């Protein structure tokens, strides 16, 4: 009763059933280390400007 | 005018130009900080962009 499949059906990509609990850290990477934390605000403009040198602005 | 203008004005620029003195005191001590740890918001130095990584299935399974 054996049928051959016809052109294009073996490179199908279909889905499998399994009772296989699916693995969570399959890298076995570690913690990401953390992100620089953000600072939080409104601007204000420069206090007393540019305080370069002599320069008042 | 009389002597408070010319006092109370250089009470006002003497706060302005200690103000900026501490200010410029604490500008090196942070920027020391930043540059030496890499944990504030300066001199942070480029890492790979992450986002180019094939994530695909490959022609092989160790990946
Ligand atoms: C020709 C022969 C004469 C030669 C003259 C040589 C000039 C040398 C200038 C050297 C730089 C000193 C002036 C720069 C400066 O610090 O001025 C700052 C100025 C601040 O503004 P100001 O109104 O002047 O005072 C504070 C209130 N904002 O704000 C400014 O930055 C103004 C900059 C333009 C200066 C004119």
């Amino acid at each position: 009763g054996w049928v051959r499949p016809d052109l294009g059906q073996l490179s199908k990509v279909t889905k499998v059933k399994t009772d296989r609990p699916l693995p969570e850290n399959p890298y076995h990477s570690r913690a990401r280390p953390e992100p620089n934390p953000v600072i939080e605000g409104d601007l204000k403009p420069a206090k007393h400007g540019t305080r370069f040198f002599f320069w008042t602005v | 005018d009389g002597p408070e203008k010319n006092y109370e004005k250089t009470l006002a620029i003497l706060q302005i130009e200690s103000e900026k003195a501490e200010l410029r005191l604490k500008e090196q001590e942070v920027r020391r900080l930043m540059r030496a740890r890499g944990d504030g918001p300066w001199y942070q130095f480029p890492t790979p962009e992450k986002e180019f990584i094939d994530h695909s299935p490959k022609a092989t399974p160790d990946n």
